[PDB]
């Protein structure tokens, strides 16, 4: 029986193949760009030959299976993920892209071959540094004045960077600050036994490797009606678009407060990409201007052309300090086919934190199991890092 | 130094041919052509003649250099003269044209042939610009096109036909002298060109065509060569020369191009093939002339004139020649098929093995020629029935590895029409199809089949005894077929109890009554489909069956008339 | 017309180009290119000598005769001994027209060089070349006589090697 | 086709990278040509000496490459040999020796018979040895054998090796016990069962995903034991990699589908209980029936675990478990609200489009299982404008799955408004149209409004060709719920089929079944219609006519009885007249008589044949 496996880019492209073994020999593709999108083909002829296709994108590679008959598509997809992981690890890990890929898809098809020796497939499977990286995304509904989180999704991957020499355990205590944090996600280097380990501790084994120790995803909608919270600063981004408009203007302040982060560690490079829809009005009638916006610590460039603000704020502004991003927005319309709407539409705003709890996971304590007392030698580290992200907040005007 | 003028010159010609100021060449391309030594005067002449285009000061400059060249005897002179003219045609302008014409005027009426040829090719050029000069070198043109020199003819000629091109309407005037000349030239190139000249004067002006066709053929005649013979035919067949009034040509041509198709260059072969395949699509006479000539050529491995011969077989089929062909077409693609179904190797002749060759598209194209000989006359001739009805499964087979659906449609649709015809072979046709269902590759791409089986098996189930294993197989196989089909087994198969029903009074048997439930079992399977439309479709049968049975066990006798009973009531019912 | 006339030695070196026409010279580098490279697949005893293309096969290997094409451009290849002379020509300029040109170049060719060597028509690329207009222009040959070419050569090589360090 | 296609792929592949091995050798350092040694011969002796050689690390060395020539069939290599010394080197105290040479034998056995039974033999000594370690890989390659005469002796071993204490030990005895019953079951059930119990008990997530692997394979067949087993599985997975929960999947789908302990009578007098939960008989804990499935810490607990795997954030380990959420249910289980949160969770969340498509697939398919729970979750999905002409059509298949009486006006609006508003493709139209049909199947006070919709659409836009079949399609299944606004829904359809004299052959088809079907609510009026199908049969396609037969035929039925008491004619029992009975044998007849003989003169056969026999039933009344 034959199994093939294939990576494909975002724009279709085969990045790599395998085959193993044997004899071996467009709406989907067509969508692919979407980046979620390929799903089975069949290339079939009674031989069976079946193809089964798998496909799993992750961080903009896409991996293609096939397997010949039987073994299942469920079957075939586990052996795509385990793949995908053993392709981060090894590369070591910050990215598969397609240029990675390509300069490495042998390395991703010895990857392959090892996992299928043996045999089976392998199956799928002193300093310490906590690195809490956040990545929210959260979609906010404006209505009257408020923008009320309407959903969010905060992924919160939990890595941890050790330098000890033996392999003690770790515990970690998250605290809630009363959100029931709920569903912590713990990476295969990791155990969270039950209720053992409470719900909010963690416990976790070196690999000596950076190594993601949970993932937390939290939909805001629930917590922040349980925790109360309005994102105050974070999150709810409260943008005002007033019209009373003229023909041409509009002002647009938009405030993103941080209140919220002071313990929420350094926000590496929040950006803002507000689209006003130009794709149904055509930018000759959108043709827009932003005027000013100001921010205290980051910078703005408009897009015009392509009917975008990008705004990007520095990693610098970090407590309590509020940028406020005021600004206009003047539509400046060459045509008359511009009726004086531009819809306006989504803006979404994607925070990255580091070093802050994705659900408010902040480890307030780390300590070490092992008969092993308190300076018995074991130190704290500096410079794991994690990293988190979904998709992406969203604020709906 | 002159060596140093020639490699100034080498870098200016580089640096004209980059799409660099020419005009800043020119001044010293200007200087290197006043140059005695004929090398640089060449080398000088080829710069300007690239650079010019466009800047007429420049033009005018090196058009009063190139004059003066001319003028010079110029010891070689010839070459001088003759580079120079070359130089002057590659410039254009009207001024420039002007002074070129009276020069070329002159050197037309030098002696040297080397001369003369180079003058005429710069008329050429220059009249491909400037409409006046050529109305006043008209003449001298015709003067010049009845020099003796067969190489200067030739020239006269081309250029006539360059402004033919361009103008036609004075040359439609020439014409006649053009025809005379062609009619005294020996040379094979020559005669060639002039017969070009004429189909280009034709697409303007079916007179002339008529005059000069009968001058083509004559000269083909006298020519070996062998390009002047296909220009012929070519020219024959494209002025759409052809008209009928020239079938004669044509036929000429065609004579000619067969006793070339015989000779071992592909080049040739080719060539003809082509032309007589367009001949014929045009004139089946000289078709069956050449039928020999096709047959000998489906043993050429050229996938073009392989395609080009099946493209001919279709056009031509005899009966002798039908069973010829097909028997020929059977054997080869077994023996020259594959090769890009499996890639695409280039051919070879030397693996000793070989690859073996046809394209997919080659492959379909001959199915589809096979089933249209089989049914034109009709080929109540096959004479041996047997053989077709074996080709057509053995196409089915090796279109099962094509695919492409519809070569396999086709085939379908062939097989069931000889099933009807010749009733004999029925149950021969009838257990191979049975087999070619049970034999799971036709279940493989082949739902068109498996419909067309059904269908012929309700009609014949009267032939064969053991419907029951007709009907076990359609039962197994529903599901593992397409909607398509499972709507034409399940339609099919009911058509057929009814027959079976007929008859059965052996006893009633009670393998009736277990084949109508297994079916009914299955169209409840069906009933559960996707869509609605053929989901009722079989749960109508499936009422209609279970209706048989109920009859058949509470009768025998009763059965053939209780279904026309029950079943329209069943179906009335559900509908209603 | 020919726009262009290529001649390759047998391991395909280039060895001149004649261009009677402009055409834009990357068209020409492109063009040279893919005519080479199907030479080198066409075998030694094919070789092509002649590669016609519909533009699909421009390159299409599917099938590898994929022909060379370009659309509107044919390529006669011709080989002898052991050097190929490609000649270009545009759609409209005959196959008959650019085979026996070739053929007549070649004759030239052997004639004046009787063996050529490749080195010999490296340095001699301009005589190789005058040969090659006196026999194309006005678009025309003019004369075909085998033995005029020959003395007409002659006459050239006199002149270069008269004028030659400005040649050499 | 094919040819070409694989042609094109090994010359990429191999080729890639720097044909692997010979790429193997060139990449070494200076003793980086050993790639290409023992790739150009390493050769047996190497391989041989190398194992006879005592010292672990070279025994593996020879393993590495043993295991490479072995499935290259280099045929010319004894694989017997090797398979004798690996066999003897299992014995060795080093795990990533005991490693390799498990997967060679897996190897081997794919071919050769009896070095299978050896293979089998020394898993057999070294399981009965004291370490842990290797008594489990050992104990694997036993399962991936594949073999029923491995039963005897794999058995008497993992026997031995359950009765080991380690965690290690106990994962690989259940891949063995697993793989062994998938062969020689009866002599081994006894204690393969016995077994499988208290190791699932072990904590090692190596040997929990070992066990999984296995409980998986075995109670394919023996389920009985299996559950007393698969909970800890349950519960492991919850507390896991999110690797080994995707595999605790697959397993605990077969399982479901194996140990639905049957419902045969349910003790639903279990604790506490859901339906009932045994627990086995032979362990007989009051038996606790069976349906085990779906209360029984093992059912259950895999259903919950299914949820926390989804909510952990792995969209397969969601699609995944999507799958699997929905075979087991007893429905009973994904009412449960948290499987389909936690989809419409993951859709929002999933950035992936193989996702998308899945998800916006699975809300389907679950709401098409349980309605009520996506309500709350509707007005998410209401879509997404980026995406395309599929997606579009899945919210729509959505809505139709949704719809609640209190929500359908809701949905409805949406969709109305969407075919109206949106610049709508065809075949989304023609998806909207499906769904719609689905809808109205469940709501019959919404149904009206469906249909009118529906009609609207159709009688106003020459619509295309393949929605008019889809339409037709549709308006036939409301009809057949929904027999009262059936009348309304043929008389509209009726008038366009008859202006469309050009329709195509689907759409008349479709028109003029639909008539057949209505005629028995009321089939007074069908005659109208059939007329002037009739009418314009004669200049009609073939299946356009087969239809029109068929119908034809069963709208004479349909009043058959109702025409014949009525037709049979002038009997005046049918001038008398309840209701239909209808102008029967006349009104009809003028309408049949038409149709046949427009039938006979189209080509097929089918349209003909019932043609023929329509007529010749309807005629004798």
């Amino acid at each position: 029986m034959y199994l093939s496996f294939y990576i494909t880019d975002t724009k279709n492209k085969l990045i790599f193949q395998y085959l193993l073994g044997a004899t071996a020999p467009p709406q989907l593709l067509e969508d692919s760009s979407s980046d979620d999108y390929l799903d089975h083909s069949m290339v079939g002829r009674d031989l069976e030959v079946y193809k089964y296709f798998s496909v799993i994108n992750k961080l903009n590679y896409w991996c293609l299976a096939s397997t010949s008959k039987s073994k299942g598509p469920l079957d075939c997809f586990t052996f795509l993920e385990t793949i995908d992981r053993i392709l981060l690890e090894y590369f070591d890990k910050d990215k598969l892209s397609i240029k990675k890929i390509v300069n490495n898809y042998d390395r991703i098809s010895l990857i392959f071959n090892c996992c299928v020796e043996a045999g089976e497939p392998n199956v799928s499977d002193n300093e310490l540094y906590v690195d809490l990286l956040e990545t929210f995304h959260v979609v906010f509904e404006k209505k009257k004045s408020h923008l009320r989180l309407l959903t969010g999704s905060i992924h919160g991957i939990v890595d941890v960077r050790s330098y000890l020499n033996d392999n003690p355990l770790v515990a970690v205590k998250l605290n809630t600050m009363g959100n029931d944090i709920g569903i912590p996600s713990l990476h295969d280097c990791v155990e969270i036994n039950d209720g053992v380990f409470s719900p909010s501790n963690i416990t976790f084994i070196p690999p000596d490797g950076k190594f993601r120790l949970l993932e937390y995803s939290v939909d805001l909608s629930s917590q922040v009606k349980q925790s109360g919270v309005r994102m105050n600063s974070i999150g709810l981004m409260s943008l005002h678009f007033q019209n009373g408009l003229g023909k041409d203007s509009d002002e647009f302040e938009l405030s993103l407060n941080i209140e919220n982060f002071k313990k929420v560690s350094q926000v590496d490079d929040l950006k803002i990409d507000l689209q006003f829809n130009v794709e149904n009005a055509d930018p000759n009638e959108i043709a827009y201007k932003i005027k000013i916006l100001r921010n205290t610590h980051g910078r703005f460039e408009n897009s015009i052309i392509m009917g975008q603000g990008q705004w990007i704020f520095d990693k610098s502004t970090a407590t309590g300090t509020v940028p406020v991003l005021r600004g206009c927005i003047e539509y400046e319309n060459t045509g008359p086919n511009f009726t004086k709407k531009v819809d306006l539409q989504t803006v979404s705003l994607e925070y990255s934190y580091i070093g802050q709890s994705a659900s408010g996971i902040y480890v307030e304590a780390i300590d070490i199991v092992s008969g092993l007392t308190i300076g018995k030698n074991t130190k704290l580290y500096k410079g794991a890092k994690y990293k988190t992200q979904t998709g992406n907040f969203q604020v709906r005007l | 130094d002159l060596n140093s003028k020639t490699n100034a010159v080498l870098k200016l010609t580089y640096l004209e041919m980059y799409g660099f100021d020419m005009a800043w060449c020119n001044f010293h391309i200007l200087e290197v052509m006043s140059s005695n030594k004929l090398q640089q005067k060449r080398v000088g002449y080829l710069a300007a003649s690239q650079s010019f285009y466009k800047d007429s000061d420049i033009l005018m400059l090196a058009t009063n250099l190139l004059k003066k060249d001319l003028k010079y005897d110029g010891n070689n002179d010839v070459v001088k003269v003759g580079i120079a003219l070359s130089g002057l045609s590659t410039i254009i302008t009207p001024s420039l044209a002007r002074d070129i014409a009276d020069d070329l005027f002159t050197m037309l009426n030098s002696t040297r042939p080397y001369i003369r040829k180079k003058a005429i090719t710069a008329l050429f050029k220059v009249f491909l610009q400037y409409p006046e000069a050529l109305r006043d070198n008209f003449d001298k043109f015709v003067s010049k096109l009845d020099d003796d020199d067969i190489s200067v003819v030739s020239a006269a000629v081309s250029v006539i036909c360059e402004l033919s091109k361009k103008n036609p309407q004075p040359f439609i005037q020439l014409s006649p002298l053009l025809y005379e000349i062609l009619v005294t030239i020996d040379n094979n190139w020559i005669i060639i060109r002039l017969l070009k000249l004429f189909t280009n004067l034709s697409q303007v002006e079916p007179k002339l065509r008529a005059k000069l066709l009968p001058k083509i053929l004559e000269l083909m005649e006298s020519t070996v060569a062998t390009s002047v013979i296909y220009e012929s035919v070519n020219c024959i067949v494209k002025g759409n020369m052809l008209e009928e009034d020239d079938f004669e040509t044509a036929m000429a041509c065609l004579e000619r191009l067969h006793t070339f198709c015989d000779s071992q260059d592909p080049n040739l072969r080719y060539i003809s093939c082509i032309l007589f395949y367009k001949i014929g699509k045009i004139n089946t006479d000289f078709i069956s002339r050449f039928d020999q000539l096709i047959i000998r050529l489906l043993s050429d491995v050229d996938v073009s004139i392989r395609s080009k011969a099946i493209e001919l077989v279709e056009g031509i089929v005899d009966e002798d020649n039908l069973k010829a062909i097909v028997q020929t077409l059977m054997k080869q693609f077994v023996d020259e098929d594959v090769v890009i179904l499996q890639t695409g190797s280039i051919v070879y002749e030397k693996s000793k093995r070989i690859p073996i060759i046809i394209p997919e598209n080659y492959k379909i194209k001959m199915v589809n020629v096979i089933i249209s000989i089989c049914s034109a006359d009709n080929y109540s001739s096959v004479n041996d029935f047997e053989w077709y009805n074996a080709v057509i499964m053995d196409l089915a087979m090796l279109c099962q590895d094509i695919s492409d659906k519809s070569l396999g449609s086709k085939i379908g649709e062939q097989f069931r029409n000889l099933m009807i015809k010749v009733p004999s072979m029925r149950e021969v046709t009838i257990a191979n199809i049975i087999k070619l269902i049970s034999n799971d590759n036709i279940n493989k791409q082949l739902p068109t089949v498996l419909r067309e089986c059904i269908w012929c098996l309700g009609e014949f189930s009267t032939l064969v005894e053991n419907g029951n294993d007709l009907i076990k197989i359609m039962t197994e196989n529903i599901s593992y077929y397409s909607h398509s089909v499972q709507e034409v087994l399940i339609l099919a198969l009911v058509k057929v109890f009814s027959n079976w029903c007929n008859n059965f009074q052996e006893d009633k048997r009670f393998e009736i009554k277990m084949v109508l439930k297994e079916l009914i079992e299955f169209f409840e399977n069906l009933s559960y489909s996707s869509t609605f439309e053929v989901q009722e479709r079989s749960v109508e049968v499936l009422e209609f069956l279970r209706l048989s049975l109920e009859a058949l066990e509470e009768d025998t006798e009763g059965l053939p008339m209780l279904l026309s009973e029950v079943l329209p009531s069943f179906f009335n019912a559900y509908e209603l | 017309m020919i726009h262009a006339v290529l001649i390759f030695n047998k391991k395909c070196q280039p060895r001149l180009v004649k261009f009677y026409t402009p055409v834009d010279l990357p068209k020409q580098k492109l063009l040279l290119e893919q005519v080479y490279e199907l030479i080198s697949q066409r075998n030694s005893d094919f070789q092509s000598s002649f590669l016609v293309t519909p533009p699909s096969l421009l390159l299409s290997n599917e099938n590898n005769n994929d022909e060379v094409n370009n659309e509107d451009i044919q390529i006669i290849y011709k080989n002898y001994a052991t050097l190929y002379f490609t000649f270009i020509v545009d759609d409209q300029e005959s196959e008959l027209a650019i085979l026996d040109l070739i053929q007549t170049f070649v004759e030239s060719l052997d004639r004046c060089f009787t063996e050529v060597n490749e080195l010999d028509l490296i340095f001699n690329w301009q005589t190789l070349e005058s040969v090659l207009e006196e026999i194309v222009q006005g678009g025309m040959v003019i004369e075909t006589n085998v033995n005029r070419i020959v003395a007409s050569v002659d006459e050239l090589n006199k002149a270069a090697e008269s004028t030659d360090s400005k040649i050499g | 086709m094919v040819d070409s296609i694989h042609r094109i792929a090994s010359a990429l592949d191999t080729a890639k990278v720097i044909t692997r091995e010979a790429a193997a050798v060139a990449t070494s350092k200076l003793g980086e040509s050993s790639y290409t040694y023992y790739s150009q011969n390493i050769n047996p002796q190497q391989l041989v000496t190398l194992l006879n050689s005592r010292n672990s690390r070279e025994v593996r060395d020879a393993m590495k490459r043993i295991i490479s020539i072995m499935a290259s069939d280099d045929d010319s290599i004894d694989v017997q040999l090797y398979f004798a010394d690996v066999v003897k080197n299992i014995t060795t105290n080093d795990t990533k020796v005991k490693r390799l040479i498990h997967l060679y034998l897996l190897r081997f056995a794919e071919n050769d018979p009896n070095l299978t039974l050896l293979s089998i033999n020394s898993l057999q000594k070294s399981l009965s040895d004291s370490n842990s370690e290797l008594r489990c890989f050992a104990l694997s390659a036993l399962s991936d054998m594949k073999m029923s005469s491995l039963a005897p002796i794999i058995l008497h071993t993992v026997k031995k090796l359950v009765t080991d204490p380690s965690a290690m030990v106990r994962g690989e005895v259940a891949l063995a016990i697993i793989k062994l019953y998938r062969a020689g079951k009866n002599d081994y059930h006894e204690e393969l069962l016995d077994i499988l119990k208290e190791l699932m008990a072990d904590t090692d997530p190596k040997v929990i995903s070992c066990a999984v692997l296995a409980y998986k394979e075995c109670y394919a067949d023996h389920l009985e034991l299996l559950h007393g087993h698969f909970r800890r599985y349950c519960r492991i997975i919850k507390q896991l990699d999110s690797w080994s929960q995707s595999y605790l999947i697959e397993l605990l789908i077969k399982y479901c589908k194996q140990y639905l302990p049957k419902p045969t009578v349910v003790d639903k007098s279990s604790e506490g209980s859901p339906r009932s939960c045994p627990l086995p008989d032979k362990y007989n804990e009051i038996e606790y029936p069976s349906y085990e499935v779906v209360n029984d810490p093992d059912l259950d607990l895999f259903l919950q675990s299914l949820n926390c795997l989804i909510y952990s954030s792995n969209p397969t380990v969601i699609l995944s478990c999507c799958n699997a959420l929905y075979q087991l249910a007893s429905p009973l289980q994904m009412k449960n609200t948290k499987f389909i949160e936690a989809l419409v969770r993951t859709v929002t969340m999933t950035e992936n489009q193989g996702n998308k498509e899945m998800l916006l697939q699975a809300i389907h398919f679950l709401s098409i299982l349980d309605q009520t729970l996506f309500l709350p979750y509707t007005k998410k999905f209401y879509v997404f404008p980026k995406d395309p002409i599929v997606a579009s059509i899945w919210k729509i298949q959505i809505l139709s799955t949704l719809i609640n009486e209190s929500n359908v006006k809701e949905i409805f609006k949406e969709l109305k408004y969407y075919v109206a508003s949106a610049h709508f493709p065809e075949n989304v139209v023609i998806m909207a149209v499906k769904s719609l049909s689905r809808c109205g199947q469940l709501s019959t006070s919404w149904e009206s409004h469906v249909m009118k919709w529906l009609i609207d659409h159709m009688e106003s836009h020459n619509l295309s060709a393949s929605v008019l079949d889809a339409y037709v399609n549709v308006i036939r299944m409301l009809v057949q719920k929904n027999p009262t606004k059936h009348l309304r829904i043929i008389f509209k359809l009726a008038d366009l089929l008859t202006v469309q004299t050009s329709l195509a052959d689907n759409a008349r088809a479709g028109i003029v079944w639909l008539f057949g079907e209505i005629a028995s609510i009321e089939f007074k009026i069908c005659p109208d219609v059939l007329r002037r199908l009739i009418q314009n049969f004669s200049n009609e396609g073939p299946e356009t006519r087969c239809q029109i037969l068929v119908l034809s035929a069963k709208l004479l039925s349909y009043d058959i009885d109702n025409f014949k008491q009525a037709q049979v004619t002038g009997s005046e029992e049918n001038n008398q007249n309840p209701p239909y009975y209808d102008f029967s044998g006349s009104r009809i007849s003028q309408m049949y008589n038409a149709v046949l003989y427009l039938a006979k003169y189209d080509d097929e056969f089918d349209i003909r044949d019932r043609a023929r026999m329509i007529s010749s039933l309807f005629d004798s009344g």
